[PDB]
């Protein structure tokens, strides 16, 4: 589930949208 | 609908500066010791209507004490002030409290540690416990940065009125008038001095 | 079945709003004295279309400035600040009866001060047109 | 000038005119009130007003006027009692005793003028402190006798005894001499047997609650000092813990009494004491459950409603429970019949801990800390409190405050860490549950998600690494899902910040998962371009926070990477920080400096430093060439700002690299000092062309910022330097040439106090290596700075503080610099030290006293040589009398301890024959007179003139004791305190100074 985490964390929008 | 408030504490703790801030918004940097007592009406606007405090700002220096505990007669609330940069002013809080409750046996009292804006705090938060057994409300405050500067009056207002949901509200703002050469040269003169007198505390954020 | 169950700013528009520190000049002591810190607002009355300055102190919300943005007022800089404006006021009613004051208003940055002057002059044109 | 009639003592005092002034002051307002105030102060402060006090108390109808009369009388009893003819002493006692008797008879007066009666009681107690029992042996017997005659007298006698106990045991330390305090304490101890009988009889028989409450209020004071047998060898605990807990009149005071009982000194090995300690706790909790509220009650809601005295009662209940359980809970943990009582008491505390009241929460939180710490170390205890600790976990988690409050967060974290060790599984379940209710929206709010994130972050390091891995992953996944769920920048910003807060709190997790750590850092870089308020500050603060703990993983070449990540950061640094404010860029560079310092290969560390500083060094090189060409270019605000930001960047990197920063400092050092001189000239020129007001202009303030940041950079490196040879040989020479003359030759308003601060650091670390440099520092800053600050205590506060810090370090590290001063300048050095004594500003006062102390030590180390001999002849008695002055003037109480230490040192020198030469002039006293005799003679004369109301016998005894005790600081200080009491009155007992035998 570690690769899942970085995947989902990367999707965190830097522009908040 | 007015309540007598006595304000006591050692000299130099900021009692008069605290009141002045509430009366005019000014921050006085000079220490001009109070002589005896100075009475100042102070009005706050609440959702329960206006409440007036008659603040008896007393002197903390013994040689200027005047009537001392004679100022406490018939007080309905009080603030005890000390200076978190001066351990001795906290050491004397029990003495101020003693002389106060011998005259006023059952009034709401706020304990205020002033000058928390200064980095080199000497009376640490964990050392301040005197209020617990005496049932005083305590607040860290700063008359300079306005930190919690309204809390003492809000808490007392709620106690004196008997309404814990009382809140400060915005006083009504009447429409101002849309308003002479005979006075022109006197403003252009006063304005010339004002421009050439530097605003204080220019390093301050705002 | 029927079960019975158990500020004088409303008529105005906010043109401009900025946080500022307001000073008044005490000519007797030749020093500036703070009068309040909080939101300074340009309020346009909907029935008259004329604009005023309304500024309240934080927490207590007490009024520390209330006066029309007269067309004759003039913003001058202060010698020790690039983010402040000085100007005389002939009738401010924050403390009761109208009274004359020499005000100084300071902001967080030079741009907010420049923007203030921009809006301050726009508002003057409006009070001119009426 | 109408109300001013009473101030004329030629004519008889017109009572009616007095009551007008008094009424105008208390009930009036405005100018008339203010004028009445001044008249009353002047009347009260008349040294004869006490004589007219008998008139007021008899013939005035205004209780305020009688109160004022007793205040005037109080000043007299306190300060001049022993100076009066014995006739007046007996008279004053008589009409105070009589006045109190009469007021207690008129039930109308006894109920209407409680203030006036309490003031008269206190005035009576002052007389007792002067006269009792040596001149009043029958007071207590006659008090007990009079009590039986009238309930009103009996009640007031309880008030008199309360005040007496307070004045003798609670507030005597600094108001009496040690001997007089002991005398009164012993006197009350002797006659307490009968005082207690009266008190216990009233409590067992009396009916009127006003008398009961007054007796219980006096009992509260007695418990501060009385022997424990009066409480445990009687039935009084039974009365307190049952009878008096039922009525709300007596409940408040009874609860306070039992709180103090829980603090009594008790045997600890008697098993019947333990029974009685258990018994009164059992009775008290029973009365609360039946008469006040059950343990299920919602005290949070009760406290918020604030009915009557509920708030004070719940506060006192918290104090009672925490006090008793902190000391006695072991008594309840072994007996199975006491288990319900133990857990009900703690359940009340659970309910109390939910009240929204910061200071009350801190009181209960302190107890919880006391408990969970004991359950962490004490065997076989934690199982007892499983259900209590489970509830406590939720209470702490839901009331977690922001970490940046700071003290309350640390206290909350400490308790919650303990609670996590005690049952990690239950803690994990609570937090996941709370998070699920944030996702389903049932408890969602900005405040609630922040509180939960702080709680989750506060327990890092308590779980096993494997459990933590699984827990952390679950939390981040959930939080990421919560962010996607929400819409709008504001909501997504709150959750994003909380995500980043949590990851920053789990560096062990980050250090084990590089791939993830890389993703976090790169995501923070993305947030550094987002302008939404708070995001950029959050991104930068998380960056440096992570770096501080994971730096090692940025400097190494991680497997499956082509280079250490630090190199990647420095490459895109322009792009990464392009949207940040200057202060945020500086934090970023500082964070990089943290990483670079982890590289201990010198050649690689210096290369990383060069690459990091590339942009500021290029900007620097450019403006250095432009600056030297067109010095007027520094009048451009933009150029000044660019320069200041370059220097601030060097300060930031230097702050985190310390000694490793030296190569970058060498790159800019010489041109930086040239710049320092160039901006210095411009400041001086602006002040010449526009006046001192120029120092307030933004132009000049920008220029002084450059100078101040240069000094800060140099100070920062030297304070952390390892190679002090290079500091001396390379840095100091140019620095002093650049700063000293500029400081000396600017007008006071243009001198930067930071120069003094920077010099203090130079002396601190290399002072012992540059004696000629220290001399140069004194010459350039000593006299001109002293002249700035020796006219008042207000002007130039920064220069004031740094001035005495600088003198302090020079006096410690390069005392020889003061020996080279010409005698006139050394005299100013002494004048400056004493000048520091007189400051109330702690920063100045403390250093002034320490300099004086270290200066005496420095002179003592020199031995019997001319300079030391000449120093004592010139300045010994100056330091003795200046120390005595601030010690006795009542305006420098904050420095008593250091004043006492300095005085003890001065006196010890003479009575150890460390001063080889006579301190007197040979014509002043017969030859052969020892310095001991002369010192005692000088001090006697000094105190006789400074305090002429003291008898020669007082002075002589005080000095004989102070001299004999100059090796025992604690006793020495006691004798000084006793002297400070005696100078406030007349007729102090000289034998008091024998208190220490
Ligand atoms: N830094 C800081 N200084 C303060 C603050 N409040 C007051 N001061 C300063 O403390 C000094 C004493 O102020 P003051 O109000 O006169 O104290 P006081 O208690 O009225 N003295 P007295 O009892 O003799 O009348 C002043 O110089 C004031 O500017 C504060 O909140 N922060
Ligand atoms: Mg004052």
């Amino acid at each position: 589930s570690l690769q899942e985490l970085v995947q989902q964390f990367e999707a965190l929008p830097g522009d908040l949208v | 609908v007015q309540f007598k408030l006595v304000l006591v504490g050692d000299g130099g703790t900021g009692k008069t500066t605290f009141v002045k801030r509430h009366l005019t918004g000014e921050f006085e940097k000079k220490y001009v010791a109070t002589l005896g007592v100075e009475v100042h009406p102070l009005v706050f606007h609440t959702n329960r209507g206006p409440i007036k405090f008659n603040v008896w700002d007393t002197a903390g220096q013994e040689k200027f004490g005047g009537l001392r505990d004679g100022y406490y007669i018939q007080a309905q609330c009080a603030i005890i002030m000390f200076d978190v940069t001066s351990r001795v002013t906290y050491k004397n809080v029990p003495n101020w409290h003693r002389d106060l409750v011998r005259v006023c046996e059952n009034i709401p009292i706020v304990l205020c540690g002033n000058k928390v804006d200064i980095k080199d705090r000497k009376v640490k938060a964990k050392s301040i416990v005197f209020h617990r057994k005496k049932n005083l409300q305590y607040y860290d405050i700063s008359a300079k940065s306005n930190y919690n500067f309204e809390k003492p009056f809000l808490w007392l207002a709620r106690k004196l009125i008997g309404d814990p949901n009382l809140e400060f509200v915005a006083m009504p703002a009447l429409a101002p008038p849309e308003v002479d050469p005979a006075l022109a040269a006197q403003y252009e003169h006063d304005l010339e001095v004002a421009q050439t007198t530097a605003l204080p505390d220019e390093d301050d954020d705002l | 079945i029927h079960f019975e169950p158990v500020t004088m700013e409303e008529d105005e528009e906010v043109l401009y709003k900025v946080r500022a520190k307001l000073f008044r000049f005490d000519a007797d002591a030749k020093e500036w004295k703070e009068r309040g810190t909080g939101d300074c607002k340009f309020l346009k009355n909907k029935k008259t279309n004329k604009v005023r300055i309304l500024m309240r102190r934080d927490k207590t919300l007490k009024i520390c400035a209330n006066h029309i943005i007269a067309p004759e007022y003039t913003l001058k800089p202060n010698v020790g600040s690039d983010r402040s404006w000085v100007y005389a006021c002939t009738a401010d009613i924050a403390e009761g009866e109208a009274e004359a004051f020499t005000f100084a208003i300071r902001f967080g940055s030079k741009e907010n001060a420049d923007k203030f002057k921009e809006e301050f002059e726009k508002a003057q044109e409006i009070n001119k047109k009426a | 000038g109408s109300m001013e009639g009473i101030l004329d003592f030629s004519n008889d005092l017109d009572i009616a005119l007095l009551d007008q002034v008094v009424s105008t002051f208390y009930q009036g307002s405005g100018v008339q009130q203010k004028q009445a105030q001044e008249i009353l102060t002047k009347f009260q402060d008349n040294p004869d007003a006490w004589q007219k006090a008998d008139q007021i108390l008899q013939f005035s109808t205004n209780p305020q006027s009688k109160f004022i009369a007793l205040s005037i009388l109080d000043k007299l009893i306190t300060r001049k009692w022993k100076l009066l003819p014995n006739d007046h002493r007996i008279g004053i006692r008589n009409f105070v005793v009589g006045m109190i008797i009469s007021m207690c008879q008129d039930d109308e007066v006894f109920k209407t003028q409680k203030n006036l009666i309490n003031k008269s009681d206190l005035t009576l107690v002052q007389i007792l402190k002067q006269e009792w029992p040596q001149n009043w042996p029958e007071f207590i017997p006659e008090l007990i006798g009079s009590s039986s005659s009238s309930v009103n007298v009996c009640e007031n006698n309880m008030i008199v005894l309360k005040l007496l106990s307070e004045e003798v045991f609670d507030f005597s330390a600094e108001q009496m001499t040690q001997a007089k305090a002991l005398h009164l304490k012993n006197s009350m101890s002797k006659e307490f047997e009968q005082i207690f009988k009266l008190c216990f009889q009233v409590l067992e028989q009396g009916s009127s609650s006003s008398l009961i409450v007054a007796t219980l209020e006096s009992l509260l004071r007695y418990l501060h000092w009385i022997p424990y047998r009066y409480i445990y060898e009687t039935n009084i605990l039974e009365l307190l813990s049952t009878k008096f807990m039922t009525s709300p009149d007596t409940r408040a005071i009874t609860l306070k009494c039992l709180t103090e009982v829980s603090n009594l000194k008790i045997p600890q090995d008697n098993d019947l004491i333990k029974r009685q300690t258990v018994l009164f706790f059992q009775n008290t909790l029973q009365q609360i459950a039946t008469s006040v509220m059950p343990v299920t009650a919602d005290l949070k809601a009760t406290y918020a409603n604030a009915n009557g005295n509920d708030q004070s009662f719940l506060q006192d209940l918290a104090m009672f429970l925490t006090t008793y359980l902190a000391r006695n809970r072991a008594l309840l943990e072994s007996d199975e019949s006491l288990r319900e009582l133990l857990l009900n008491a703690h359940q009340y505390l659970i309910q109390l801990s939910k009240i929204e009241e910061r200071e009350l929460f801190k009181t209960t939180l302190d107890y919880w800390h006391n408990l969970v710490a004991d359950l962490f170390y004490e065997p076989l205890k934690k199982h007892i409190y499983e259900e209590i600790c489970s509830q406590l976990r939720l209470v702490i988690i839901e009331n977690m405050v922001r970490p940046e409050t700071i003290q309350l967060y640390k206290s909350e974290r400490e308790v919650l860490v303990y609670l996590t060790h005690l049952n990690v599984i239950d803690t994990e379940e609570i937090m996941i549950s709370k998070l699920a209710r944030q996702i389903d929206g049932s408890e969602w709010s900005w405040h609630n998600i922040n509180t939960l994130s702080w709680a989750i972050g506060s327990i890092s390091g308590t779980m096993s690494e494997d459990t933590e891995k699984r827990f952390v992953v679950t939390v981040i996944k959930d939080l990421l899902g919560l962010c996607e769920q929400k819409r709008g920048k504001d909501n997504k910003a709150v959750v994003a910040s909380d995500i980043m807060y949590v990851v920053g709190q789990y560096p062990r997790f980050l250090k084990a998962h590089w791939n993830f750590l890389r993703t976090v850092i790169l995501k923070l870089f993305e947030f550094m371009h987002e302008t939404h308020e708070g995001v950029q500050d959050m991104a930068c603060d998380t960056f440096i926070k992570i770096v501080q703990k994971c730096k090692y993983h940025f400097v190494i070449q991680q497997p499956r990477e082509s280079e250490p990540f630090i190199q990647t950061i420095i490459r895109d640094i322009q792009k990464t920080t392009a949207d940040l404010q200057p202060q945020q860029v500086h934090t970023f560079y500082k964070a990089c400096g943290i990483i670079i310092s982890e590289e201990r290969s010198v050649a690689e560390r210096n290369r990383l430093l060069s690459d990091l500083m590339q942009l500021p060094n290029m900007a620097w090189d450019t403006i250095v060439e432009q600056s030297t060409a067109n010095p007027t270019l520094l009048l451009d605000s933009e150029t000044v700002k660019i320069i200041a930001n370059i220097i601030k960047t060097n300060v930031a990197v230097c702050t985190s690299m310390g000694a490793d920063f030296y190569p970058q400092l060498g790159h800019i050092y010489y041109n930086m000092l040239q710049l320092y001189r160039a901006v210095s000239s411009m400041i001086s020129a602006q002040v010449a062309a526009e006046g001192l007001i120029a120092t307030k202009t933004p132009k000049v303030r920008g220029l002084r910022t450059i100078k101040k940041e240069i000094l800060k950079l140099v100070e920062t490196y030297i304070s952390k330097a390892r190679n002090l040879d290079d500091v001396v040989k390379v840095l100091v020479e140019p620095l002093l040439n650049a700063v000293l003359e500029d400081y000396m030759n600017n007008v006071p308003d243009a001198r930067d106090a930071e120069v003094l601060n920077c010099m203090t650091t130079v002396v601190e670390k290399v002072g012992h290596m540059i004696p000629q440099g220290v001399i140069l520092i004194l010459q350039s800053v000593f006299e001109c700075t002293l002249d700035m600050i020796n006219k008042d205590f207000t002007e130039y506060p920064e220069h004031r503080v740094e001035f005495y810090k600088l003198l302090k370090v020079i006096n410690e590290k390069s005392f020889a610099a003061f020996l080279e001063l010409p005698p006139a300048a050394f005299k100013l050095f002494v004048d400056a030290i004493c000048w520091a004594f007189k400051h109330n500003n702690r920063d100045v006062e403390v250093n002034g006293l320490q300099i004086a102390l270290d200066l005496v030590k420095n002179i003592e180390r020199m031995g019997n040589v001319p300079f030391a001999n000449e120093f004592h002849k010139n300045y010994f008695f100056i330091f003795v009398s200046e120390t005595f002055f601030v010690l006795t003037d009542s305006d420098h109480k904050s420095g008593f301890s250091k004043q006492a230490l300095l005085l003890m040192k001065l006196i010890s020198l003479v009575y150890d024959n460390k001063i080889s030469v006579p301190l007197y002039q040979e014509a002043e006293v017969p030859q052969g007179t020892s310095n001991q005799v002369y010192l005692s003679q000088y001090l006697a004369n000094m105190l006789s003139n400074a305090f002429p109301h003291l008898t020669s016998e007082q002075i002589a005894s005080f000095l004989s004791a102070l001299t004999k005790q100059c090796k025992d600081l604690v006793v020495f200080k006691g004798t000084l305190r006793d002297f400070l009491v005696q100078i406030k009155e007349v007729g102090g007992d000289p034998t008091d100074y024998l208190f220490a035998e």
